[PDB]
């Protein structure tokens, strides 16, 4: 009894569904594409399945230098 | 909408089925529809198992629990548990699936369309929970039905092709039981066996003659008792001992199913006669023994004298004594020396494992079975990675014995809880205080102080 | 209704679906960012560069194995600010260096401050005593001791817990093998307050539900109560008699009962927090000296205490090379402690 | 001396249980 | 009335300081026997060959333990699930070496605690109470059955039952983690939610009721004197408490119905602990925690470790070290 | 009834990213190494 | 890193001839090794006889040599002890013992090649983890 429209009124109204039958699927498709385009890997710097190791390297690219860690990751990525 | 809200029935939606206690027609609907659910799952599950089934792999590598039940009855299988014909499996699945439509039909009809109460309509089908005579009569009918079910198993074993016998001389095979055990000293002797190790109460049954014989007794006992209950009314001492109400009777049956659920759990875990290891995988005890046997065979092939080989502790690395002197496998499997199985028994003599037989008579088929059982031990993860908990992914395996024991322990436990719930509710309701304490008649206020 | 301060105060304190308050200005952004940083990291962010682990749904982990992991040991106790000297404003690199860890831990810390200020604020407006805020000091002591003090006493944030289901399981096992934390009497007091609290929760709920007055006709008894009713809904007198006779003692004072329900778990969590402050310094209850002196001189003397240190020794040697990759441990097979066969 | 101490504290607690039960402040309505 | 009738009247009397009852007729002697044997063994029992390898473990105070390390040690792995009462032994000295006290204690205790639960039903019936306090107690009781009876049954030996001691308990937990990965089992996770949530809601309820106590005392008196045993009127304002808590979260997240609130307080920890108990009772039959060891693999086939693999390494340390002289063959299969 | 309340904002700060994330995670179920 | 033609190129015979397996054959080999062999040989060890593993260097020193497709295919038809001295079909799965090891009954020549190919490729991916046992988990 704080004023706002009751949730049960909103989610059973035709107009809620007209707005949301477009916004909900649009958001979901945008999330889908953020991954399917590969963009998620690049924003966050997460390795793709082919990018954890070089072909013959077999030690992990562990960061070992506090202030030049950013440079280490850049060289590791080289 | 007769009795289909809280106001009129006294029961909230989440206790809605309690609205049925005195509506025998709709309650019969609920019961018949539910029997259709059971029969449905049995038929659909069997067809699913059959559709997935690769006959040359062990059943126990395939997540099967129903085909193993059918195979044990001697359908579909030959020597060693080799699958010779999947058609009996198909028949079992289809007949249950078809039958469930009939029960589902009756269930929906009674629940939704038929008379809500049966008492007006019929005095034979109507009932009052408080009518002790009608209660024992219906109980008698069901006892006769159950007795006939028990004799159907005897009929299979004796007249319709036999049962799978893991103990058959020369190797596991389907065998017709011609000499079932009738001696009450053997049959009822099992019931007085200790449930502790080396004894195992009824779980110890180790031959099909005792199994068949017990069902001869049980079929007769149930039929006789069922007749008895149709023709008698409870004695006075019975009348004074029990609560007589629908909820009370539900509670007694909940206790009994809980007990049976625990018994089944131990049966599938330990017994390899009515749960042949050919179909269900090795028992935990069996796989542990099979590992010791494996390495004894290996190392003796390498030249070890396994009788005289002292392990790190001073006990024999391969062979030691049980606390009563019998020769048994050593290492941790010392705990499992009560284990008995067809691949090991040929090596056991009157003093336990026989060293002469071990040195000279172990056959390649015993080496194979022991390797198979060691590597199919019933250990595995919830996502079905077979092996100890530290195992890497590769082997997709959880034993049918683990699935069946765990499920039934869970069910048996919650059935004990439902027993307490309903038994305690039935007592309170019969005495009139299940809805709370009367504020003007609070028993404790009329009692003397404790101090 | 005066100056802007008092107009802002009015609006902040409106009676709405989600109360805001002055505390809301700290709470909402901090709780939102802690939770969103957790969902963002577990969904998209690796731990390859800090731990050599995959840790996100993106890389293939499930709800049990995802985490936002701590930064590399070389980061020490860096605040690891986005604009700081390590990431220098590069968002991608900051994610790869474990910046989301300190982001979550620090927003989470300020958020808990805001939640507790919210408890005080709402209590003051509604006119109740602020015991809920007081009780919440136990969650605060636990969060601060385990997520801030513990790693501050150790070499780096690397050894804080990582924010994940399996990551936290790993943290428990590490504390067993390295700190023998089960032996610690401050942890034992925590366990007593948690299990004793769960005990009080269960037994008090069951007792009320089973000593209820019949206040309606329904066999479902929940409708037979009214919030504004003057009367107790259940019989303290009958409840007291029942427990006095079953267990020997019983509550008779409802006020004491409810205070004790605050006291037990709040006190147990505060005790566990003190033990963790000691573990920040490796100041463990690891050993009983008299046990070791005896066992060293007497190879036939064995207790469950000596059995558990053998397990700890296994945990340390087997887990350390992959759990502490900055150490570059190489332990040849021949040096690993193992019993026979296994 | 340690065994004596542990058993003594334990015995005090069992005595305490006896008094707390049989010599409690009686509950009064 | 006759002797029997008076006896029955006394056994079932609502007037005894401690209720006796029919469950109590079994509970009293069984709990007494378990208690006396436990106390004597914990002080004075000699070392016990728990793992059947002639390597006796000292549990008692007089043989070099303190309160934290002491235990009554489980019975010998050579016994397995065999019933080992005193009269099965050639002497008390043999019975002690083989961990006889453990069996005597746990069987009498389980019987007695089961009767404790029946007695709770029994008295509630004598008092005209609703009957389900005994159902709340089934949760801790089921958990004691899991660790002292069901687990040994599954694994084939009481030597794998939980020891009766503080350090023995931790030993049982650590070995259980090695062998079942319990932490990764959802039933143990539900138990954690049950006990952490039970503690949380305990503190919540204590604090909400305490916060809304009606002023009945002065500042120099404990507020507890504001309540009198057996008074009719509720001692706090639930509407005030709900008004606070509905605002802390949002209105519909708070109970204003005391009956619903107290039912939730019962149910949450009781259901969680039932799942804890069923976790142990089903890992008894080796249906174990989720195994994601090497679940994540890169494009070439390199294993990319996750936190699950690091758990695995800790589990391996427990596994290889536990019972270091008891395994001769490469798999630990119980 | 007003449309755009504190509550409305609260709901969308959570609901909006939730749906976007759920689409991202659904897409992940089809990634092969 | 990738599963390349090069990683997939293994010894065909004892004379140094190689064969490059397809990715489909690699998948098939893992699948069939799981189907018929992993219950004892998970991760390249041997559960019922830990002294003998599936490492390539171990296979090379077997008699006849088993570190190539031909020696492995022949092993699956007629397995021997490590010195070549006894035929062990009666206790080890093989085509000649498909009667008693029924999972061998519908393995084709093509399937044996894929399994042999798995055994050689896997240590090229996993290194010492293949045949290493729990130490390398
Ligand atoms: C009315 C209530 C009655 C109350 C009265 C209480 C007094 C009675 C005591 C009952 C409790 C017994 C405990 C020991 C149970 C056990 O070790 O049971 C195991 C036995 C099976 O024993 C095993 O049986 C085996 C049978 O297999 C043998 O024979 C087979 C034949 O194929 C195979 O060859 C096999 O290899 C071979 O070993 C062997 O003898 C084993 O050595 C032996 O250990 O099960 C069985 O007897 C049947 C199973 C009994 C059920 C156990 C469930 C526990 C219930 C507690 C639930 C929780 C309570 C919750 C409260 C909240
Ligand atoms: C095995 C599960 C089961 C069964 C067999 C029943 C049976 C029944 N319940 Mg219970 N119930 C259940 C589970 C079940 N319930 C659960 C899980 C809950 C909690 C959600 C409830 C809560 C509940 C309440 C609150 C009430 C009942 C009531 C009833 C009865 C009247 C139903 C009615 O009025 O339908 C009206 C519904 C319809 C007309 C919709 C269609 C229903 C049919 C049966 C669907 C059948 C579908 C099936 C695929 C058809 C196959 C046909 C084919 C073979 C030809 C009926 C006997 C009522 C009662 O007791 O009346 C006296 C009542 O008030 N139930
Ligand atoms: C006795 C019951 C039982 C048992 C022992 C099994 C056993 C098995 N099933 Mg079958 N099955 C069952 C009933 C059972 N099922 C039912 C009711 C269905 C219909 C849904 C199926 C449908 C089915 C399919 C479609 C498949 C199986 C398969 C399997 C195998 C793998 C199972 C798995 O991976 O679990 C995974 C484990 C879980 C999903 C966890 C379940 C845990 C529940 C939710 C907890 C229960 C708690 C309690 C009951 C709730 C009470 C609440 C409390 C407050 C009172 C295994 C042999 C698979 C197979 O290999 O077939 C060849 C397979 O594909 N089953
Ligand atoms: C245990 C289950 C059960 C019980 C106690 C009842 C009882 C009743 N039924 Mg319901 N019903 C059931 C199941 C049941 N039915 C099933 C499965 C179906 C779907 C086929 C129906 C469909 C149904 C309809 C459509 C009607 C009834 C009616 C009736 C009433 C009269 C029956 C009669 O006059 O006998 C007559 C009996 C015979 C002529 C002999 C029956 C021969 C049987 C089939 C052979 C028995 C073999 C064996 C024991 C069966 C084993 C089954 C098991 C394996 C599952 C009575 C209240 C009527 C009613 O409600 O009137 C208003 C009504 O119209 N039933
Ligand atoms: C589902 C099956 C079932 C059910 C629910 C009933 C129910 C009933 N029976 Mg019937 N009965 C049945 C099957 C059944 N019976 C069969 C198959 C037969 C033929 C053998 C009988 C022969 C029979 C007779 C001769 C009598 C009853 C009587 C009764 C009534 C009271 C029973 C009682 O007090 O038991 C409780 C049991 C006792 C009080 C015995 C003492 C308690 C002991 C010590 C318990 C020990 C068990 C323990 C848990 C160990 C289990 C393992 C064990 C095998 C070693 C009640 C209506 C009585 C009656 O009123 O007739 C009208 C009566 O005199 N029944
Ligand atoms: C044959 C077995 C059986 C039968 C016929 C009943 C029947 C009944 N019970 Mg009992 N009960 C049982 C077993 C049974 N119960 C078990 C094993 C337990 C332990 C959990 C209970 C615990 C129980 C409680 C606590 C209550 C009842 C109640 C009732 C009544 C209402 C049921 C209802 O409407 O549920 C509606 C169904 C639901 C709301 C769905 C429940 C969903 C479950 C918990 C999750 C399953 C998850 C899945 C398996 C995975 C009804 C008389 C009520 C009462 O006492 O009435 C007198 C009540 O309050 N039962
Ligand atoms: C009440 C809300 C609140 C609080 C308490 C915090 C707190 C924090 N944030 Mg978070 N943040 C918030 C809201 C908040 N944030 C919002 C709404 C966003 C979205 C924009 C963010 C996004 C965010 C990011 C991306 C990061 C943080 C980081 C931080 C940490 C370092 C902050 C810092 O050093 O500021 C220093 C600034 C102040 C203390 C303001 C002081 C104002 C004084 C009193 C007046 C002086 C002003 C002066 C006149 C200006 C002259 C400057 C001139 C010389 C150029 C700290 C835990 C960092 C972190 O977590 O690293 C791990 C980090 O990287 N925040
Ligand atoms: C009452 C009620 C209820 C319940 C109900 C029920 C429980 C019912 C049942 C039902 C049932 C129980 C049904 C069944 C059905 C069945 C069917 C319908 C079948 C069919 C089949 C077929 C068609 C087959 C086919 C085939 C063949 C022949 C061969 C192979 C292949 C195939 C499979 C395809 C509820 C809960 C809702 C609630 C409300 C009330
Ligand atoms: C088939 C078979 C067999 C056989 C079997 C048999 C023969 C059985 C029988 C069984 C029986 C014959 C059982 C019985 C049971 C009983 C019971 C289970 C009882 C119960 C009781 C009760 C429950 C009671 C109660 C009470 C009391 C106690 C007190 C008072 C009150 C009252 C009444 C409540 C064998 C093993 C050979 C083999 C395999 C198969
Ligand atoms: C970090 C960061 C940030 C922030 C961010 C954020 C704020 C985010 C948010 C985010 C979010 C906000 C997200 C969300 C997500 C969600 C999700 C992902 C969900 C899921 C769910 C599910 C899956 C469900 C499940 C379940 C349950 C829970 C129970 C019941 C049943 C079921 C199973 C259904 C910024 C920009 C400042 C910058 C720096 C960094
Ligand atoms: C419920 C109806 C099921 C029909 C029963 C089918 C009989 S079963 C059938 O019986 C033969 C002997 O006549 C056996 O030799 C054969 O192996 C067996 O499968
Ligand atoms: C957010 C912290 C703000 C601290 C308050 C600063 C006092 S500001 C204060 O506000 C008055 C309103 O009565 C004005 O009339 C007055 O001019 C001004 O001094
Ligand atoms: O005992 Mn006690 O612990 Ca159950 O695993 Mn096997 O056994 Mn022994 O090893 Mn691991
Ligand atoms: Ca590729
Ligand atoms: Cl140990
Ligand atoms: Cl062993
Ligand atoms: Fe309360």
């Amino acid at each position: 009894t704080t004023g706002e429209r009751p949730f049960s009124d909103i989610i059973t109204s035709v107009r809620y569904w007209v707005i949301h039958s477009i916004t909900i699927p649009a958001l979901f498709i945008a999330g889908w594409l953020f991954v399917s385009t590969g963009l998620a890997y690049d924003v966050f710097g997460t390795p793709r399945p082919d990018s954890y190791y070089a072909q013959e390297q077999r030690s992990i690219p562990l960061v070992t230098d506090r202030f030049e860690a950013k440079q280490q990751v850049e060289t590791f990525l080289e | 909408a007769t009795n289909r809200d809280q106001e009129s029935s006294g029961f909230a939606w989440w206790a809605g089925n309690a609205r049925l206690i005195n509506l025998s027609g709709k309650l019969l609907g609920a019961h018949v529809a539910h029997a259709g659910l059971i029969v449905f799952w049995a038929g659909a599950m069997t067809l699913f198992e059959l559709a997935h089934f690769i006959p040359e792999k062990p059943m126990y590598e395939q997540g099967l629990i129903l085909i193993p039940h059918i195979a044990t009855l001697g359908w579909g299988v030959g020597p060693g548990g080799e699958v010779v014909d999947t058609f009996p499996f198909f028949v079992v699945g289809v007949v249950h699936l078809i039958s469930s439509a009939v029960l589902g039909f009756g269930g929906v009809y009674h629940a939704i369309r038929g008379p809500e109460t049966l008492e007006e309509y019929s005095s034979f089908f109507g009932y009052d929970w408080k009518d002790k005579n009608k209660m024992t009569t219906i109980l008698g009918f069901h006892l006769i039905v159950l007795g006939i079910g028990a004799l159907l198993l005897v009929a299979k074993a004796m007249f319709f092709g036999g049962l799978y016998d893991t103990w058959a001389p020369g190797g596991g095979d389907v065998r017709v039981i011609t000499n079932p055990t009738l001696d009450p000293r053997v049959i009822f002797g099992y019931l007085l066996k200790s449930p502790f190790g080396g004894e195992g109460w009824i779980v110890s049954v180790n031959n099909l003659e005792d199994v068949v014989g017990g069902h001869i007794w049980i079929g007769l006992i149930c039929i006789a008792g069922g007749i008895w209950h149709i023709l008698t009314t409870p004695f006075g001492w019975a009348r004074r001992a029990f609560i007589w109400s629908g909820e009370a009777y539900l509670s007694y049956s909940l206790g009994a199913l809980s007990m049976m659920g625990f018994i089944a759990t131990c049966f599938v875990w330990f017994n390899n006669t009515v749960y042949p290891s050919e179909f269900y995988g090795p028992t935990g005890p069996e796989a542990s023994q099979a590992q010791a046997m494996t390495f004894l065979i290996r190392d003796q092939k390498l030249g070890a004298n396994v009788g005289s080989a002292q392990g790190p502790t001073g006990l024999g690395k391969y062979l030691m004594r049980s606390p009563t002197g019998e020769i048994i496998f050593g290492g941790e499997t010392m705990r499992f020396w009560d284990f008995r199985g067809p691949w090991l028994e040929p090596l056991r003599g009157p003093n336990g494992l026989d060293l002469n037989k071990i040195k000279n008579d172990i056959q390649p088929w015993q080496e194979r079975r022991a390797a198979e059982y060691m590597t199919h031990a019933p250990l595995g993860s919830l996502n079905s990675v077979g092996g100890v908990a530290t195992e890497i992914n590769s082997v997709n395996f959880v034993s049918p014995r683990s699935w069946l024991a765990t499920s039934h322990f869970v069910l048996a436990f919650f059935f004990l809880v439902g027993h307490l719930w309903h038994a305690g509710r039935a007592r309170a309701a019969a005495a009139g205080f299940e809805k709370g304490i009367d504020r003007e008649s609070e028993p404790v206020l009329s009692m003397p102080s404790l101090d | 209704e005066r100056g802007w301060f008092d107009i802002l105060d009015d609006w902040l304190k409106r009676d709405r679906f989600v109360f805001v308050g002055w505390s809301g200005i700290l709470l909402f952004p901090c709780a939102y960012l802690a939770l969103g940083g957790w969902l963002t990291g577990t969904t998209f962010v690796t731990s390859w560069y800090t731990h050599g682990l995959a840790s996100s749904y993106l890389e293939g982990c499930n709800f049990l194995t995802v985490a936002v992991s701590t930064p590399a040991n070389s980061m020490g106790h860096s605040l690891l600010l986005l604009w700081g000297p390590e990431a220098q404003g590069d968002f991608t690199r900051w994610c790869q260096l474990g910046g989301l860890w300190t982001f979550i831990a620090l927003h989470g810390a300020f958020g808990l401050i805001g939640f507790m200020l919210r408890q005080f604020e709402i209590a003051r407006l509604v006119g109740v005593r602020p015991y809920n805020a007081i009780a919440f000091s136990a969650p605060i002591a636990v969060f601060v001791s385990v997520f801030l003090i513990y790693p501050l006493g150790q070499s780096s944030w690397f050894f804080a817990p990582s924010f994940g289901v399996a990551a936290i399981f790993r943290f428990l096992l590490f504390f067993q093998g390295f700190h023998n934390w089960t032996l610690n009497p401050f942890h034992m007091m925590g366990v007593a307050g948690v299990l004793g609290g769960a005990l009080l929760c269960a037994i008090h709920g069951a007792t009320v539900e089973n000593t209820l007055f019949q206040d309606g006709e329904g066999a479902s008894t929940f409708r037979a109560f009214n919030p504004t009713q003057a009367e107790e809904t259940y019989s303290m007198v009958t409840a007291n008699r029942f427990w006095s006779q079953i267990f020997g003692i019983a509550f008779s004072n409802k006020r004491w009962l409810h205070f004790f329900m605050l006291f037990v778990p709040v006190t147990g969590l505060w005790m566990s927090a003190i033990g963790v402050v000691g573990l920040a310094l490796n100041l463990r209850s690891y050993d009983f000296i008299s046990q070791e002196i005896r066992a060293a001189e007497d190879p036939e003397f064995e207790t469950f205490y000596t059995k558990n240190l053998l397990l700890n020794e296994g945990i340390r040697a087997w887990m350390a090379p992959q759990d502490q990759p900055h150490e570059n441990f190489v332990f040849p097979e021949e040096v690993l402690p193992r019993g026979n066969a296994l | 001396m340690e065994t004596i101490t542990y058993v003594f504290i334990f015995a005090c607690i069992i005595a305490l249980f006896f008094f707390a039960i049989f010599f409690r402040e009686p509950p009064r309505i | 009335a006759n002797l029997w009738e008076r006896f029955c009247n006394w056994v079932t009397s609502t007037d005894n300081r401690l209720y006796v009852g029919w469950f109590g007729v079994i509970m009293i002697p069984t709990l007494l026997a378990a208690t006396i044997c436990f106390v004597i063994a914990f002080i004075a029992a000699p070392p016990v060959d728990i793992d059947g390898i002639r390597e006796p473990v000292s549990g008692s105070l007089l043989y070099g333990n303190n309160i934290i390390t002491g235990a009554v040690v489980p019975s010998s792995n050579a016994i397995g699930l065999h019933f080992y009462p005193i009269w099965e032994a050639a002497s008390l000295d043999e019975w002690l070496y083989n961990g006889g006290p453990y069996q005597l204690i746990i069987f009498h205790f389980l019987l007695g605690a089961s009767c404790y639960m029946g007695r709770q039903w029994e008295l509630s019936y004598r008092l005209g109470m609703r009957p389900w306090i005994c159902v709340a107690y089934s949760a801790p009781l089921a958990s004691a059955f899991a660790v002292f009876l069901i687990y040994p049954i599954g694994q084939g030996s009481f030597s794998d039952g939980m020891p009766l001691g503080i350090s023995g308990t931790f030993n049982f937990m650590i070995v259980f983690q090695a062998e079942h990965n319990i932490l990764m089992h959802p039933f143990h996770q539900l138990g954690v939610a049950g006990v952490f949530g039970g503690a949380l809601f305990c503190a919540m309820h204590g604090s909400l009721v305490t916060s809304s106590l009606i002023r009945e005392t002065t500042e120099t008196e404990s507020a507890n004197y504001g309540y009198k045993f057996g008074q009719e009127e509720e001692t706090y304002n639930i509407v005030a408490a709900h008004g606070y808590f509905g605002r802390l979260i949002f209105q519909y997240a708070s109970f204003n119905n005391s009956r619903s609130l107290h039912f939730f307080l019962a149910a949450w920890p009781v259901v969680g602990v039932w799942f804890a108990a069923l976790g142990i009772s089903t890992m008894a039959f080796n249906l174990n925690g989720f195994n994601f060891n090497h679940s994540v693999i890169d494009a070439k086939g390199n294993v990319i470790n996750t936190w699950a693999d690091i758990i695995n390494r800790a589990n391996l340390g427990m596994e290889v070290m536990h019972e270091r002289n008891a395994h001769n063959f490469p798999l630990d299969l119980a | 009834y007003p449309i755009f309340t504190v509550r409305w904002v609260a709901v969308h700060t959570l609901a909006v990213p939730t749906i976007f994330f759920l689409g991202a995670i659904a897409a992940m179920q089809f990634i092969q190494r | 890193a990738e599963l390349t033609p090069e990683v997939l190129t293994v010894p065909l015979n004892s004379e140094g001839k190689t064969i490059t397996l397809t990715e489909k054959q690699y998948l098939e080999g893992k699948r069939l090794f799981q189907y018929a062999c992993a219950s004892c040989h998970v991760g390249g060890i041997t559960k019922t006889n830990p002294s003998l593993d599936l490492r390539t260097e171990t296979l090379a020193l077997a008699t006849p040599p088993r570190d190539n497709i031909e020696g492995l295919v022949d092993y699956m038809k007629n397995p021997t002890t490590y010195d070549g001295e006894q035929e062990i079909a009666e206790v080890h799965p093989s085509l000649r013992s498909a009667d008693i090891f029924p999972k061998m009954r519908n393995l084709t020549e093509k399937d044996l090649v894929a399994i042999a190919g798995h055994i050689l490729v896997e240590p090229k991916i996993l290194g010492d983890k293949w045949g290493g046992g729990k130490v390398y988990y």
